[PDB]
């Protein structure tokens, strides 16, 4: 029973990683903690993928405590590709030593979006469920051997002389404003809770009747069903790009809508601030849409304005304004 | 963006 504090490393607010140490010797690695997925990898020797050699891979002949699985480690995102071997060995997460933790060794990672990639491997937070066969989340190896004080972990995060954190065990009241608000998780795979409505000056433009959504720290925008996400655009101001995207006029904030997100009763408004990335002089939209459409990812557009709390013990989200 |  022990909390934990990851530092998470910001990378142009669209990459959230922290320090992790694999096998014994421990062996360092840099990795996005993902709660939309639950398999843990990292690059390791058997890949020759460029984004593994321009990648810290781990070497499992020079860590004592791996011990090999055998079994193999595929995983498809929405964005990227790995293949791995599944292992054991110990995890140091922060100050909390996860021992026997099945951990995925890349084997191939091939495209490029590992490879400009700022961090070595994704470490997933979501349900076991979502966990590839004979494989164990690593929050999971946590509360079976009772390494957390609770079964929770909260993220925080953003830029600048800067300081992202998610803690294991433990929630940190300075990373938020005002009190948490529990969102029960509805379908236990991603962090999936229902989101009420989604309004713009009480009008609904989007998820109604109530629609899914998961809280996901390895998207970075926030993504909804492409007929929704598009009266989310007009609703805002944004136009088409000449290149294929959605850009927003930056010295028209002011003039742009609060989209507010309703969660459980409670109101979790975007203002164009939130919901607008610049690029010093070109602004564009933070909301993505899906090529298809259903469930409702809210990435680190959302979770940069809100402090989230993912409770395995009772199976809640708990959000509140971030600092 | 990427998609985890």
């Amino acid at each position: 029973g022990e909390v934990a504090s990851v530092p998470l490393t910001n990378y142009l607010d669209s990459q959230y990683f922290g320090k992790i140490y694999l096998g014994t010797p421990p062996q360092e690695f840099t990795v996005l903690f993902d709660t939309g997925s639950s398999d843990f990898w990292v690059p390791s020797i058997y890949c020759k993928s460029n984004a593994c050699k321009n990648h810290q891979r781990f070497d499992p002949r020079k860590s004592s405590t791996f011990q090999n699985l055998g079994k193999p480690l595929s995983i498809h995102y929405g964005t990227g590709s790995m293949q791995g071997i599944l292992g054991y060995d110990t995890v140091t997460v922060s100050n909390i030593v996860d021992i026997q933790q099945t951990v995925g060794l890349s084997t191939q990672e091939p495209g490029d979006v590992f490879t400009y990639a700022e961090f070595d491997g994704i470490l997933g937070m979501a349900y076991p469920s979502l966990a590839s066969e004979y494989s164990i989340p690593v929050f999971d190896n946590m509360m079976n051997r009772h390494l957390v004080a609770q079964d929770l972990f909260s993220v925080y995060m953003d830029r600048n002389g800067q300081e992202s954190m998610l803690t294991l065990g433990a929630i940190d009241p300075s990373y938020y404003t005002g009190s948490l608000h529990w969102v029960p998780v509805t379908v236990q795979q991603y962090w999936q809770f229902t989101v009420d409505s989604v309004t713009i000056s009480g009008v609904v433009v989007a998820c109604e009747g109530g629609c899914q959504a998961i809280l996901d720290t390895g998207t970075s925008k926030l993504v909804g069903p492409s007929s929704d996400i598009l009266n989310i655009q007009q609703a805002i101001g944004a136009t088409q790009n000449q290149y294929g995207e959605f850009d927003i006029d930056c010295d028209n904030l002011s003039y742009m809508p609060t989209v507010v997100f309703e969660i459980n009763g409670k109101m979790y408004p975007l203002t164009p601030s939130a919901y607008t990335s610049q690029d010093q002089g070109f602004c564009t939209s933070g909301f993505q849409s899906e090529n298809h459409s259903q469930k409702w990812i809210l990435g680190d557009v959302f979770i940069r304005e809100y402090y989230s709390v993912f409770d395995r013990a009772n199976n809640l989200v708990g959000l509140a304004k971030a600092i | 963006p990427f998609c985890x």
